[PDB]
């Protein structure tokens, strides 16, 4: 709209300069402002540009100094709210840490529905940690999601406005898939792992945690990890 | 508990207004100029 | 920019496209598209005095612009209650038809008593006097109606107005100068 | 065409013009390089302001491959420990490339 | 005194229309009221008080 009102005023402006510079008989020109002339001193005085000719009567000096000033001002509104925009927009940083994002709101995010993250976040007595948990109790629309499957459907839809949380290797393995729309960042919230489980009282037990040690220390697993997680 | 935009018109209407004005007061003066002029002329002819 | 009978007739034919252009416009609720309520929220159009609802429940049952609405005004400064006076009246919208009607009947008559070279200068100053008035009046009303949306064809129909009443007020100065110009020419010699 | 660069250097600088343009296509030239040179120097103006308003230090090394593929900054382990045995017997690309 | 001799009247029978009247009249009414309750208001949806 100021756009347009701008077109509109320099239209007007052009047509009563040349009117009050041309329509009096008594002044016949002394001045070369014509219909064309008024036009374009008009345009170069809204682009702050050094024009040819200047107005000379009385009427003609006001037209052309209000003019002057309102190109002042809406030159200088332009400069300043492009400013503006640039900062705000520089001044604009994403999330990395999840203290950040609790003290942050505008960016949705919640947890699977179940599992041990719930109960993590409920038994949790960091700060941090206890005001996410109240965040995600108290939320309107619910932020649970059924599944990891919805969960990252919702995520990826949600351009941006959401964010979930996951365990960090299904984290990577999403990352490492098609299309690369999704990023794992920040930090591990708590520590878990997985191991190889087996039944109480097995003559199994010392030798595969030996095997599991040894192969840990061989650095295979990382190479087990890198195989699947990133080379395919 | 649970608890920069585009410059508008409204922004820059006092200019506008300004704007607007001044063109009027200058068609004001130059036709009073003119009448003025043309009783100057029609009392000296 | 040529001849005298042609630009008459292009003179005429304009001031009365410019005319029929706003008095279509004033009398035609099709100004904005938003979302509201004429009578839940719907996208309705409104225009200068009725808003009247589009895909709605009751489509045409529509109504008058709350223009002083009561239950808690909030009431406001002087400026901003003559903002909305001079946009509930519409003073300038109607002020540039008249002087659109003004312009229009000077030139009719320019034909009789042709010597008084006055009459089309003085429609010229109606003419143009008339684009500033649709300038204000649409400037007042995107500042009142901003206090999604969309603008109808008939505020496009205003502004082409006033683009014409600002051509054909150049073209009557143009005249008017040409007729000057055509006595110091007779006279000179 | 010099006095053509010259206007045009003028109009840009927005430092005004001894010479303007009369002709229609003159002045259409003249009204579209107005238009850039406004539009370009609020831009630059604008954009220096938010550099100057807001600092953003930036650190050169984000991850380990990054120290690897850079020689400027060095970097190095224990004499004798785990690091160092870690990346003794390590055949990954990356590490072995540290090494 | 003012309150005494204010039109409409100000008063209100209980908390919860006055906190919907402070709510309602747009910055032109203000609730004198317990702080603690005040602040249980003003940490509760949709954050107008």
């Amino acid at each position: 709209e100021i756009w347009m009102c701008i077109v509109f005023a320099y239209i007007g402006v052009s047509v009563v300069l040349f009117l009050v510079s041309r329509f009096s008989p008594y002044e016949w020109s002394t001045n070369e402002f014509g219909i064309f002339n008024s036009l374009w001193f008009s345009l170069g005085a809204f682009m702050q540009q050094g024009c040819d000719i200047s107005p000379r009567s009385l009427s003609g000096r006001i037209v052309g100094g209000v003019w002057w000033f309102f190109t002042l001002i809406i030159i200088s509104s332009y400069t300043a709210n492009l400013a503006a925009f640039l900062t705000v927009e520089r001044m604009v940083s994403p999330i990395e840490s999840a203290e950040d994002l609790s003290k942050q709101t505008e960016i949705a995010y919640g947890t699977l529905d179940s599992g041990s993250t719930k109960e993590f976040f409920r038994r949790s007595k960091i700060a941090v940690f206890d005001k996410m948990w109240t965040y995600m109790r108290s939320a309107e629309p619910s932020v649970f999601v059924r599944t990891t499957a919805e969960g990252v459907a919702r995520v990826r839809k949600s351009k941006g406005k959401y964010a979930y949380l996951l365990e960090s290797t299904m984290n990577e393995y999403i990352e490492q898939r098609k299309p690369c729309d999704t990023m794992k960042v920040g930090g591990n919230l708590d520590s878990k792992g997985y191991d190889i489980a087996t039944p109480k009282g097995s003559s199994l037990g010392t030798p595969v945690n030996l095997a599991v040690l040894k192969l840990s220390e061989q650095g295979v697993l990382d190479k087990l990890k890198n195989k699947w997680w990133y080379d395919k | 508990g649970e608890c920069t935009s585009a410059l508008s018109l409204s922004n820059v209407a006092g200019v506008f207004y300004i704007l607007v004005g001044g063109l009027g007061l200058a068609m004001l003066v130059a036709l009073i100029e003119f009448c003025y002029k043309s009783r100057a002329e029609a009392k000296r002819m | 920019l040529f001849d005298r009978g042609v630009q008459m007739l292009l003179t005429t034919v304009g001031a009365f496209a410019a005319f029929s252009l706003m008095t279509i416009a004033v009398g035609t609720d099709y100004w904005l598209y938003s979302r509201g309520v004429c009578k839940e929220e719907v996208m309705t159009h409104s225009g200068l005095w009725r808003t009247c609802c589009l895909e709605g429940n009751f489509k045409g049952l529509c109504k008058q612009i709350d223009h002083f609405p009561e239950d808690a005004d909030y009431e406001a400064d002087t400026a901003e209650y003559f903002l909305r006076a001079v946009r509930a009246s519409s003073i300038f919208p109607i002020l540039s038809v008249i002087l659109l009607f003004m312009g229009g009947l000077c030139i009719a008559a320019s034909e009789f008593y042709k010597t008084r070279h006055n009459i089309i200068l003085s429609a010229g100053i109606f003419f143009v006097s008339a684009g500033l008035s649709n300038i204000i009046g649409i400037i007042v009303y995107i500042s009142a109606n901003a206090g999604s949306y969309s603008y109808g064809w008939s505020f496009y129909f205003g502004a082409l107005s006033f683009i014409i009443a600002e051509m054909v007020g150049v073209l009557a100065v143009h005249m008017f100068i040409d007729r000057h110009k055509q006595l110091r020419a007779t006279a000179r010699a």
